[PDB]
């Protein structure tokens, strides 16, 4: 691998609700950005030959007011593949001074994705890009490498998208792999929400930021739902007086807990959906039944949403009214479930059983796109 | 199944079959088909 | 064969490791600063490199030669040649080699500084290839897109006169019946 | 008020770079918004036409520039500009938004836009100068970028790719040679930043220094911060048939960083992927052994023309699945039954959890070989799948 | 590779070092300086050309998309003329059913 030094297959995880890069090999990635693209709105402001043809990350969101917003990922589908290829483009020689012609690459993308989503990005990686060679897993089971075993049904939430990927002896489950379309974004929607009701509105961008780290930090989870409404008629313990650097006491109370409390009460918010308990309970009864009793005893958090306090102690309540006095359930969330995909991917890397899994160019050409069938199962 | 002839006998357990109780993609076609038997045996049934 | 081309790194007369038809720091410079060498009729003439040491005089000698050389090669201060580029490495070169006379540690220092400094450089050349490169690369596969849809607007033309021979034959057919 | 520049025909106005974004709402919908309110007040007189009072450009009184409320009329979009009325002049003229505006809008978030478009507009004012000022210098730098270089690139980028059309598009290149040499002059005037002499010399044309900006501090780990963020939390619940005691089924337990080659290790010993050998057989075995293909009804009728009488549409469909049988249920299970036998001879607990695995492997291709036969059954019968249009015709 | 942590700490120790060349002789401490300065200049150039490469490929990211998604427009109406071909051969089919009649 490293005889003469190991340019190893770059990780780019395309993770559940945000974008990560780097080497593999890293403990930590180094590239971090939202997925949204900004496009110049119009045509003749670009005057020169140091024009930006696509502001790419946070100067997309910074420089909205010039820019067309589009996100080209949703849910982990690509929608706008052109600008993702700009993504990929601005990624390497803008985050990490890489040669996409001359480094590995290994591919993230969400579970279950259709293997014409695959075969065009190796058509854009191998013609449009011409990758060495490229190599894809799926993002959960790259999540259960981060769990110190083979086994385990990732209960990945992230910013936009939640999935439950059974995994048990490193190969998915596909058949009762499900996906749940509430996470931060709608969290940061509902939070948001509810704090209109504390007389702040809290629509505009610079408000969205605003909310979105302040959903990112202070939100715990509710233990007892009802009884945080106890807390919250009985006592201003939980309002708390945060502050903004343009000065506000913005008194943020049953806001404490209801926000996440809808990941098992979804039409709280008007998203009518189950409970991510729910969820997590029928995806593993759609496995065999036999396995179970370990899947459940695998349950692996993942997502960059999921640090809040209390998030699986109300992961834990509500699966213990679940589960009947017939199982074994271990909700497991070590602190990388915001990275679990990208240490996973670089521990995948890492491995000396990479060598059998390159998709050459030559053979690439020769088989087409479906090389990603013939050397990805 | 592979324990079946791995050890050589003729046992029953094989392969879960396919559960209609939780197959909704099966249970989806079956209503497919039916209603578009039931939707192709009314003009034979007036047409006659 | 090679004669020795004019460069402002010192150098001695050429020394014979082929004849004719103290401590371990001049082992490490000797290594470090290869000596140049040709085989003229048959036999190795190597250029050892300079091992004596540099005074204020010879400090005055290297930086007057640099100064006129500059000149009489035509080099440029501001943007980037590689006249100035080289004769800048060969001024560095003889700092190297007075600073391992001087003290060994300290030029391997300036070593080490120079070889992460230059590889930095090759790593910025190779990556402005690879982008020119990348650029170019989608210009190609946006041309050759261009080649397919406009064979997709073939196809369309195609399809058009087929429907206009199918809506022929239905005349034709009409006709028959009638007639 | 006199904060707006000197304005010039030859410099970049301000209409594009309105931000649609951080501005309140829509302005055709702020004219319905108007419309509407005129129709339920009976407007007419208190605002004149459709659109409540804003201010305009002055007070038809003095040069410099003041905010005088007006009456406005309407406005088209495709222009982006409004027609008004004043109230006591009948005069009527079209004007910008840049001024026009309601009385119903916050006159807060208006000054925040007013004062965010002008400092875009010095922003664009002095990359304008820049860039204008940068074609004046003249040069003696080299050019590596040829046509051999975008040759070669096109060779290896090769196949049908590169050799369909290599003709027309080559104009680019010639201005990109220009764009490599204001670059090459932009680096110059970078080189000339340093020495207050010619800093001085630049200053004295009212240009400002604007750097593109590479020399930032560095951080000291480009490692994302791990612990930095709340640790993580393992919540464990197991049940009575499957718990350790009473009163301690909430087993709650924190871990900070945890080891890279750790992790590493343990897949590589207990996975199948961490298997080398295992792991291609793995993966031999589930893309080789595609039984899906195979289906368990006739979509060929050709061997009978049509219509098909329903005998031998039945006899067809069961041979055709009892041949399909054959093939599948006792074949590929004694096959791979052999494979099996192979490859379990060459952790105890992930070699059992693999074999679990090659059990489930069989058991999906099952499920999707059956799933696979159901839809295509479904297709069968929507082979004539009657679509709107003919009722059975 | 490239990392900013080795070159900012290779300067920082030139720097320091510089005393050392200077103690040595203080010509040697200048003639040090002044090279420094002019090769910390080309390795500003060089990451300038490096800046102007990377505007060339984000420049040539969206050059094509005008054309591509407008005609794009014209695969929609391709696959459109493919639904035409389509009712041709039900038509087709009607009327050879009343030729058969």
């Amino acid at each position: 691998m490293a005889d003469e030094g190991e340019v190893s297959a770059l990780v780019c995880d395309n993770g559940s609700g945000m974008v990560k890069a780097g080497f593999a090999g890293d403990d930590a990635p180094r590239a971090v950005f939202p997925s949204i693209v900004g496009r110049p709105r119009h045509t003749g402001v670009m005057v020169g030959m140091g024009q930006k043809d696509s502001y790419v990350g946070d100067e997309a969101q910074s420089k909205r007011g010039i820019l067309t917003l589009r996100y080209p990922i949703e849910h982990g589908i690509v929608t706008n593949w052109d600008d993702m290829e700009k993504i990929w483009h601005h990624t390497f020689f803008n985050e990490l001074r890489v040669a996409p012609e001359e480094h590995p690459v290994l591919l993230t993308e969400a579970p279950l994705n259709p293997k014409a989503n695959r075969e065009k990005m190796t058509q854009i990686m191998f013609e449009t890009f011409n990758v060495p060679a490229m190599y894809v897993a799926i993002q959960a089971v790259l999540s259960l490498y981060a769990s110190g075993r083979t086994t385990g049904i990732v209960l990945d939430s992230g910013d936009g998208v939640t999935h439950t990927v059974p995994i048990y002896e490193g190969y998915a489950l596909p058949h009762a792999i499900l996906r749940l379309d509430l996470a931060g974004r709608d969290l940061t929607d509902y939070l948001m929400k509810i704090l209109m009701e504390r007389g702040y509105s809290f629509t505009t961008t610079a408000e969205r930021e605003i909310v979105r780290d302040i959903k990112e930090k202070l939100c715990y989870v509710a233990l007892d739902f009802e009884q945080e409404m106890a807390t919250a008629l009985s006592s201003s313990a939980l309002e708390k007086t945060y502050e903004l650097p343009d000065g506000q006491m913005i008194t943020i109370g049953n806001e404490r807990f209801r926000c996440p409390e809808v990941l098992f009460n979804p039409n709280m918010i008007g998203m009518e959906a189950v409970g991510i308990h729910d969820t997590t309970f029928n995806s593993i009864m759609k496995c065999d039944v036999d396995i179970r009793k370990d899947l459940y005893n695998n349950i692996v958090l993942s997502g960059g949403t999921t640090m809040f306090p209390g998030i699986a102690d109300r992961m834990s309540k509500e699966i213990t009214a679940l589960a009947p006095s017939a199982m074994k359930i271990k909700v497991v969330a070590p602190p990388e479930r915001k990275y679990s995909v990208w240490i996973g991917g670089s521990i995948l890397a890492s491995l000396s059983t990479f060598q059998q899994m390159w998709i050459a160019k030559s053979e690439y050409d020769e088989s087409g796109p479906s090389i990603v069938h013939r050397k990805c199962f | 199944d592979i324990s079946v002839k791995v050890v050589n006998m003729a046992m029953e357990q094989y392969l879960a079959s396919v559960d209609p109780v939780a197959d909704p993609a099966a249970v989806a076609g079956r209503d497919l088909v039916r209603d578009i038997v039931q939707k192709n045996l009314v003009a034979p049934a007036d047409l006659v | 064969m090679i004669p020795p081309l004019s460069s402002l790194v010192r150098y001695d007369n050429p020394v014979l490791v082929s004849t004719s038809k103290l401590t371990q720091t001049e082992d490490i410079l000797n290594s470090i600063l290869p000596p140049r060498e040709w085989t003229e009729d048959g036999q190795l003439w190597v250029q050892y490199v300079s091992s004596t040491p540099a005074t204020r005089l010879d400090v005055i000698n290297l930086q007057e030669k640099l100064d006129q050389q500059l000149q009489q090669r035509q080099a440029r201060e501001t943007g980037i040649c590689p006249i100035r580029e080289e004769l800048y490495a060969q001024t560095f070169d003889e700092l190297i080699r007075q600073v391992t006379i001087n003290c060994a540690e300290r030029g391997l220092l300036l070593l080490r500084v120079r070889d992460e400094m230059r590889m930095t450089i090759a790593a910025y050349q190779t990556l402005y290839e690879s982008a020119v490169a990348f650029g170019i690369r989608k210009a190609l596969q946006t041309e050759q897109g261009k080649s397919e849809m406009e064979s997709r607007i073939t196809q369309l033309e195609g399809d058009v006169k087929d429907l206009e021979r199918q809506v022929q034959e239905w005349k034709f057919k009409c006709e028959a019946i009638e007639k | 008020t006199g904060q707006l520049p000197v304005r010039t025909t030859t410099s970049m106005p301000l209409e594009y770079f309105d931000s649609p974004e951080m501005e309140l709402v829509q302005p055709e919908e702020r004219l319905r918004r108007a419309r509407e309110a005129a129709a339920a007040e009976g407007r007419g007189a208190d605002s004149g036409p459709v659109g409540v009072p804003g201010f305009s450009r002055y007070f038809d009184t003095s040069g410099t520039f003041m905010w005088a409320p007006c009456v406005m009329t309407d406005y088209d979009r495709g222009q982006d500009m409004y027609h008004i009325t004043w109230n006591t002049t009948g005069k009527t003229k079209w004007v910008k938004r840049l001024n026009l505006l309601f009385a119903d809008e916050n006159k807060s978030g208006f000054a925040f836009r007013l004062r965010q478009a002008r400092r875009r507009r010095d922003e664009s004012e002095g990359e304008a100068r820049y860039s204008e000022y940068v074609s004046k210098q003249p040069f003696n730098n080299i050019d590596v970028l040829d046509e051999h270089f975008k040759r070669k690139i096109f060779k290896r980028v090769g196949g049908d790719v590169t050799q369909r059309l290599a003709s027309n598009a080559h104009g680019h290149f010639e201005d990109f040679r220009a764009n490599f040499k204001h670059a090459v002059k932009s680096a110059i005037v970078d080189v000339q930043f340093r020495q207050q002499d010619a800093a001085a010399h630049l200053a004295a044309a009212n240009i400002q220094p604007v750097s593109h900006g590479s020399h930032a501090l560095v951080p000291p780990q480009g490692c994302v911060n791990l612990e930095a963020l709340p640790a993580g939390r393992v919540v464990v619940v197991n049940q009575p048939e499957h718990a350790a005691a009473e009163g301690q089924d909430w087993f709650a337990q924190d871990v900070g960083r945890e080891g890279f080659e750790l992790l590493l290790a343990d897949v590589k010993r207990g996975a199948v992927v961490g298997h080398p050998a295992l792991l291609t057989a793995l993966q031999q075995m589930y893309k080789d052994l595609d039984i899906s293909s195979m289906a368990l009804t006739v979509t060929d009728m050709r061997e009978l023309p049509l219509p098909a009488r329903l005998g031998d549409y039945a006899r067809m469909q069961r041979n055709h699945r009892e041949l399909v049988a054959d093939m599948l249920s006792s074949d590929w299970t004694i096959k791979v039954i052999a494979i099996v036998e192979r490859i379990l001879s060459g952790s105890q607990a992930a070699v059992m959890r693999f074999i679990k695995m090659v059990s489930l492997a069989m058991a999906d291709q099952l499920r999707t070989a059956v799933l696979s036969s159901i839809q295509m059954c479904c297709g069968f019968w929507k082979q004539y799948d009657v679509q709107p249009g003919d009722g059975h015709i």
